[PDB]
Protein backbone atom coordinates (compact mmCIF):
# COMPACT_ATOMS: atom_id res chain seq x y z
CA UNK A 1 0.00 0.00 0.00
CA UNK A 2 2.82 2.15 0.71
CA UNK A 3 4.63 1.68 -2.44
CA UNK A 4 1.73 1.95 -4.60
CA UNK A 5 -0.43 4.69 -3.49
CA UNK A 6 1.76 6.96 -1.25
CA UNK A 7 5.21 8.47 -0.86
CA UNK A 8 8.08 9.51 1.61
CA UNK A 9 8.16 11.72 4.55
CA UNK A 10 10.80 13.89 2.98
CA UNK A 11 8.55 14.72 0.16
CA UNK A 12 5.57 16.03 2.55
CA UNK A 13 8.42 17.74 5.09
CA UNK A 14 9.76 19.91 2.00
CA UNK A 15 6.36 20.58 0.47
CA UNK A 16 5.20 22.32 3.59
CA UNK A 17 8.79 23.79 4.38
CA UNK A 18 8.35 25.77 0.86
CA UNK A 19 4.43 26.29 1.59
CA UNK A 20 5.83 27.73 5.00
CA UNK A 21 8.36 30.22 3.51
CA UNK A 22 6.19 31.73 0.22
CA UNK A 23 3.39 32.01 3.02
CA UNK A 24 5.86 34.11 5.18
CA UNK A 25 7.20 36.13 2.35
CA UNK A 26 3.73 36.90 1.62
CA UNK A 27 2.95 37.68 4.91
CA UNK A 28 5.87 40.17 5.33
CA UNK A 29 5.63 41.62 2.02
CA UNK A 30 1.55 42.65 2.98
CA UNK A 31 2.72 44.56 6.14
CA UNK A 32 5.18 46.45 4.27
CA UNK A 33 2.66 47.24 1.87
CA UNK A 34 0.52 48.76 4.39
CA UNK A 35 3.52 51.02 6.02
CA UNK A 36 4.36 52.22 2.74
CA UNK A 37 0.82 53.28 2.03
CA UNK A 38 0.65 54.98 5.09
CA UNK A 39 3.57 56.81 4.38
CA UNK A 40 2.97 57.82 1.45
CA UNK A 41 -0.37 59.08 2.03
CA UNK A 42 0.63 61.11 5.18
CA UNK A 43 3.72 62.80 3.02
CA UNK A 44 3.21 62.78 -0.33
CA UNK A 45 6.38 62.21 -1.37
CA UNK A 46 6.16 58.99 -3.41
CA UNK A 47 4.65 58.10 -6.30
CA UNK A 48 1.27 57.29 -5.11
CA UNK A 49 -1.79 59.24 -4.00
CA UNK A 50 -0.24 62.10 -6.37
CA UNK A 51 -3.09 64.73 -6.81
CA UNK A 52 -2.70 66.99 -9.98
CA UNK A 53 -2.17 70.49 -9.74
CA UNK A 54 -1.56 73.22 -12.35
CA UNK A 55 0.26 73.01 -15.17
CA UNK A 56 2.84 75.72 -15.43
CA UNK A 57 3.29 75.49 -19.57
CA UNK A 58 -0.41 77.31 -18.95
CA UNK A 59 0.95 80.42 -17.99
CA UNK A 60 2.05 83.06 -20.62
CA UNK A 61 5.45 84.95 -20.40
CA UNK A 62 5.03 87.73 -22.55
CA UNK A 63 4.45 91.71 -22.00
CA UNK A 64 1.14 92.06 -20.09
CA UNK A 65 0.20 95.78 -21.57
CA UNK A 66 0.94 97.29 -18.31
CA UNK A 67 4.84 97.75 -16.62
CA UNK A 68 3.55 95.85 -13.51
CA UNK A 69 2.57 93.08 -14.99
CA UNK B 1 -30.51 68.30 -62.84
CA UNK B 2 -33.86 68.32 -64.57
CA UNK B 3 -36.08 67.70 -61.43
CA UNK B 4 -34.35 70.25 -59.53
CA UNK B 5 -34.95 73.04 -62.21
CA UNK B 6 -38.61 72.47 -62.21
CA UNK B 7 -38.50 72.09 -58.02
CA UNK B 8 -36.66 75.59 -58.19
CA UNK B 9 -39.52 77.37 -60.75
CA UNK B 10 -41.98 76.04 -58.07
CA UNK B 11 -40.46 77.43 -55.21
CA UNK B 12 -39.94 80.90 -56.72
CA UNK B 13 -43.76 81.26 -58.00
CA UNK B 14 -45.01 79.95 -54.50
CA UNK B 15 -42.30 80.86 -51.88
CA UNK B 16 -39.95 83.84 -53.19
CA UNK B 17 -39.10 84.32 -49.56
CA UNK B 18 -37.21 81.67 -48.43
CA UNK B 19 -35.77 81.36 -52.21
CA UNK B 20 -33.48 84.52 -51.56
CA UNK B 21 -32.91 83.47 -48.05
CA UNK B 22 -31.51 80.33 -48.91
CA UNK B 23 -29.45 81.43 -51.79
CA UNK B 24 -28.18 84.89 -49.57
CA UNK B 25 -27.18 82.50 -47.03
CA UNK B 26 -25.39 80.17 -49.34
CA UNK B 27 -23.49 83.13 -51.08
CA UNK B 28 -22.37 84.18 -47.76
CA UNK B 29 -21.22 80.89 -46.63
CA UNK B 30 -19.35 80.15 -49.80
CA UNK B 31 -17.88 83.37 -51.42
CA UNK B 32 -15.67 84.30 -48.49
CA UNK B 33 -13.38 81.07 -48.85
CA UNK B 34 -12.64 82.19 -53.00
CA UNK B 35 -11.98 86.52 -51.57
CA UNK B 36 -8.69 87.13 -51.91
CA UNK B 37 -9.16 89.76 -49.66
CA UNK B 38 -9.48 88.22 -46.72
CA UNK B 39 -5.86 88.41 -45.74
CA UNK B 40 -6.20 91.56 -46.40
CA UNK B 41 -8.64 92.36 -43.24
CA UNK B 42 -6.66 89.48 -41.65
CA UNK B 43 -3.64 91.86 -41.76
CA UNK B 44 -5.42 95.34 -41.18
CA UNK B 45 -6.70 93.64 -37.76
CA UNK B 46 -2.65 92.60 -36.73
CA UNK B 47 -1.65 95.71 -37.71
CA UNK B 48 -3.95 98.03 -35.73
CA UNK B 49 -1.43 98.94 -32.45
CA UNK B 50 -3.76 98.72 -29.16
CA UNK B 51 -1.09 98.27 -26.24
CA UNK B 52 2.41 99.57 -26.49
CA UNK B 53 5.38 98.06 -28.56
CA UNK B 54 7.52 97.02 -25.57
CA UNK B 55 11.44 97.70 -26.67
CA UNK B 56 13.84 94.75 -26.94
CA UNK B 57 17.22 94.39 -25.05
CA UNK B 58 20.40 95.11 -27.81
CA UNK B 59 22.48 91.80 -27.79
CA UNK B 60 24.49 93.09 -31.23
CA UNK B 61 22.67 89.95 -32.93
CA UNK B 62 19.32 91.82 -34.18
CA UNK B 63 19.94 93.02 -38.01
CA UNK B 64 16.10 92.89 -38.30
CA UNK B 65 15.45 94.10 -35.74
CA UNK B 66 14.95 98.99 -36.23
CA UNK B 67 17.17 100.72 -33.52
CA UNK B 68 14.60 103.84 -33.98
CA UNK B 69 11.19 104.15 -35.74
CA UNK B 70 12.19 105.60 -38.71
CA UNK B 71 14.95 103.11 -39.67
CA UNK B 72 13.98 100.70 -42.87
CA UNK B 73 13.68 97.39 -40.94
CA UNK B 74 10.56 96.56 -39.22
CA UNK B 75 7.17 96.02 -40.77
CA UNK B 76 6.06 98.25 -43.57
CA UNK B 77 2.55 99.72 -43.93
CA UNK B 78 2.58 100.90 -47.07
CA UNK B 79 0.59 98.26 -48.89
CA UNK B 80 -2.12 99.75 -46.59
CA UNK B 81 -1.63 103.42 -48.09
CA UNK B 82 -2.86 102.24 -51.24
CA UNK B 83 -5.77 100.34 -50.71
C1 LIG C 1 -3.50 -8.26 -1.82
C2 LIG C 1 -4.97 -8.75 -1.64
C3 LIG C 1 -5.45 -8.66 -0.15
C4 LIG C 1 -5.43 -7.20 0.39
C5 LIG C 1 -6.36 -6.25 -0.44
C6 LIG C 1 -6.14 -4.73 -0.10
C7 LIG C 1 -7.25 -3.81 -0.75
C8 LIG C 1 -6.68 -2.46 -1.31
C9 LIG C 1 -7.42 -2.02 -2.63
C10 LIG C 1 -8.49 -0.90 -2.37
C11 LIG C 1 -8.02 0.51 -2.89
C12 LIG C 1 -8.52 1.67 -1.96
C13 LIG C 1 -8.85 2.98 -2.76
C14 LIG C 1 -7.77 4.09 -2.55
C15 LIG C 1 -7.35 4.77 -3.90
C16 LIG C 1 -6.26 5.90 -3.69
C17 LIG C 1 -6.20 6.90 -4.90
C18 LIG C 1 -4.82 7.62 -4.99
O1 LIG C 1 -4.31 7.79 -3.72
O2 LIG C 1 -3.93 6.84 -5.75
C19 LIG C 1 -3.23 7.56 -6.73
C20 LIG C 1 -3.10 6.71 -8.01
O3 LIG C 1 -4.18 5.78 -8.05
C21 LIG C 1 -3.77 4.43 -8.05
O4 LIG C 1 -3.17 4.12 -9.26
C22 LIG C 1 -4.99 3.51 -7.83
C23 LIG C 1 -6.24 3.96 -8.65
C24 LIG C 1 -7.31 2.82 -8.74
C25 LIG C 1 -8.69 3.25 -8.12
C26 LIG C 1 -9.35 2.09 -7.31
C27 LIG C 1 -10.77 1.68 -7.86
C28 LIG C 1 -10.97 0.12 -7.90
C29 LIG C 1 -12.45 -0.30 -7.51
C30 LIG C 1 -12.98 -1.52 -8.37
C31 LIG C 1 -14.13 -1.10 -9.37
C32 LIG C 1 -14.67 -2.32 -10.22
C33 LIG C 1 -15.54 -1.86 -11.44
C34 LIG C 1 -16.40 -3.03 -12.04
C35 LIG C 1 -17.18 -2.59 -13.32
C36 LIG C 1 -18.31 -3.58 -13.70
C37 LIG C 1 -1.82 7.90 -6.22
O5 LIG C 1 -1.44 9.16 -6.79
P1 LIG C 1 0.07 9.26 -7.51
O6 LIG C 1 0.66 10.64 -7.28
O7 LIG C 1 -0.07 9.02 -9.00
O8 LIG C 1 1.09 8.11 -6.86
C38 LIG C 1 1.94 8.48 -5.77
C39 LIG C 1 2.85 7.26 -5.41
N1 LIG C 1 3.93 7.03 -6.44
C40 LIG C 1 4.50 8.34 -6.81
C41 LIG C 1 4.96 6.18 -5.78
C42 LIG C 1 3.59 6.34 -7.72
C1 LIG D 1 -26.70 74.97 -45.25
C2 LIG D 1 -27.14 76.33 -45.79
C3 LIG D 1 -27.87 77.16 -44.74
C4 LIG D 1 -27.67 78.66 -44.96
C5 LIG D 1 -28.79 79.27 -45.79
C6 LIG D 1 -30.09 79.41 -45.00
C7 LIG D 1 -30.04 80.55 -43.98
C8 LIG D 1 -31.39 80.79 -43.30
C9 LIG D 1 -32.57 80.65 -44.27
C10 LIG D 1 -33.52 79.52 -43.87
C11 LIG D 1 -34.41 79.90 -42.68
C12 LIG D 1 -35.32 78.74 -42.27
C13 LIG D 1 -36.14 78.20 -43.44
C14 LIG D 1 -37.23 77.23 -42.98
C15 LIG D 1 -37.74 76.33 -44.11
C16 LIG D 1 -39.19 75.88 -43.89
C17 LIG D 1 -39.78 75.22 -45.14
C18 LIG D 1 -41.24 74.79 -44.95
O1 LIG D 1 -41.50 73.73 -44.51
O2 LIG D 1 -42.28 75.67 -45.29
C19 LIG D 1 -43.22 75.13 -46.18
C20 LIG D 1 -43.28 75.99 -47.44
O3 LIG D 1 -42.01 75.98 -48.03
C21 LIG D 1 -41.95 75.24 -49.22
O4 LIG D 1 -42.64 75.52 -50.13
C22 LIG D 1 -40.98 74.05 -49.33
C23 LIG D 1 -39.55 74.50 -49.64
C24 LIG D 1 -39.49 75.57 -50.74
C25 LIG D 1 -38.05 75.89 -51.16
C26 LIG D 1 -37.12 76.08 -49.96
C27 LIG D 1 -35.69 76.42 -50.39
C28 LIG D 1 -35.20 75.58 -51.56
C29 LIG D 1 -33.94 76.16 -52.20
C30 LIG D 1 -34.15 77.60 -52.67
C31 LIG D 1 -32.84 78.28 -53.06
C32 LIG D 1 -32.00 77.43 -53.99
C33 LIG D 1 -30.60 78.01 -54.20
C34 LIG D 1 -30.64 79.45 -54.69
C35 LIG D 1 -30.82 79.56 -56.20
C36 LIG D 1 -31.17 80.98 -56.64
C37 LIG D 1 -31.56 81.05 -58.12
C38 LIG D 1 -30.34 81.07 -59.04
C39 LIG D 1 -44.60 75.09 -45.51
O5 LIG D 1 -45.38 76.15 -46.01
P1 LIG D 1 -46.26 77.05 -44.95
O6 LIG D 1 -45.97 78.52 -45.16
O7 LIG D 1 -45.90 76.67 -43.53
O8 LIG D 1 -47.87 76.77 -45.20
C40 LIG D 1 -48.38 76.92 -46.50
C41 LIG D 1 -49.88 76.59 -46.47
N1 LIG D 1 -50.61 77.67 -45.83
Amino acid sequence: IARTFYDGPEKNYEKTMAILQIEAEKAELRLKELEVRRLMRARGDGPWYQYPTIDKALIDHSPKTTPDN
Amino acid sequence: AGRIASFLKNAWAKEPVLVASFAIGGLAIILPSLSPYTNYAIRINRATPYNYPVPLRDDGNMPDVPSHPQDPQGPSLEWLKNL
